[PDB]
């Protein structure tokens, strides 16, 4: 029965280790992502949460019929 | 027979007395024993020897599986999952081995009680004290862990016991 239908314990052992490593990495990544999101929303210095500002290319840098603009 | 080890399951030298009848009346027990052995044991022995010689024609072996000694839970970092898994499996195997040790001692005690007859209270002191020591150690190790037990909980219980023992020892030495 063991030869025909089942395998050794080493296979399940090492598969369990691989699964545990994947899940632990995923958990640490989720926590890190939450912290990064909080920091980016608080500060705004990162790529995320970059709300638009007025484009400076719309400014007209020409004499304005009045020296004091 | 030699099917098991005599050192782990010891037995007294098995002293039995000799028949010394005071009467010439025939003993029904001996005649019944002769009838029983002739009519039962001989065919049973013949069948068993036939089965044994059939087995001897095709002989194969099975081996006891050996496990290494991986680092325990005390040598694992706080969030290292691989070493934690290794230590947890090793601890569970050790727990099973300790359970079987307690089982062996209990079997010894039961055999002593049955064998010694009416003197079991006095003739089974060594087995009783062995069981007392083994049960005390097992209770110190694994009792009150509850369901969802783990190597970490056992380690915490041991650390608490060691802290209490150290406090008591220093208080005693402070006298
Ligand atoms: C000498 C024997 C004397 C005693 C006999 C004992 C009888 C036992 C037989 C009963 C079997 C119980 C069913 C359990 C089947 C396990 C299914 C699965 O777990 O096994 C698969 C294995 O496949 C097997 O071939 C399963 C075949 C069994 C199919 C059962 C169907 C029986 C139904 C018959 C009904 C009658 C039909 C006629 C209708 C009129 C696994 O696939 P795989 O990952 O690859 O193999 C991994 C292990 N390896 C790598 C070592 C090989």
């Amino acid at each position: 029965i063991a030869r025909t239908f089942y395998d050794g314990p080493e296979k399940n052992y090492e598969k369990t280790m691989a699964i545990l490593q994947i899940e632990a990495e995923k958990a640490e990544l989720r926590l890190k992502e939450l912290e990064v999101r909080r920091l980016m929303r608080a500060r705004g210095d990162g790529p995320w949460y970059q709300y638009p500002t007025i484009d400076k290319a719309l400014i007209d840098h020409s004499p304005k019929t009045t020296p004091d603009n | 027979p030699d099917s098991w080890d005599k050192d782990v399951y010891p037995e007294p030298p098995r002293r039995t007395p000799a028949p010394a009848p005071q009467t010439s009346l025939p003993n029904p027990v001996t005649y019944l024993t002769k009838i029983f052995d002739l009519l039962v044991d001989r065919p049973v022995t013949l069948a068993r020897e036939f089965i044994e010689q059939q087995h001897a024609k095709n002989r194969y072996y099975y081996y006891h599986r050996e496990f290494r000694r991986v680092p325990d839970i005390t040598e694992c970092e706080e969030k290292d999952i691989l070493c934690m898994f290794e230590a947890e499996m090793q601890w569970r195997r050790d727990y099973k081995v300790d359970q079987e040790i307690v089982n062996i001692i209990q079997e010894r005690l039961k055999a002593c009680q049955q064998r010694e007859g009416e003197s079991y209270r006095q003739n089974c002191a060594k087995e009783l004290e062995q069981f007392t020591q083994v049960s005390k150690a097992f209770q110190d190790r694994y009792s009150d862990l509850g369901a969802h037990y783990s190597a970490r909980k056992c380690l915490a219980k041991q650390k608490q016991r060691m802290l209490a023992e150290r406090k008591a020892a220093k208080e005693a030495a402070a006298a």
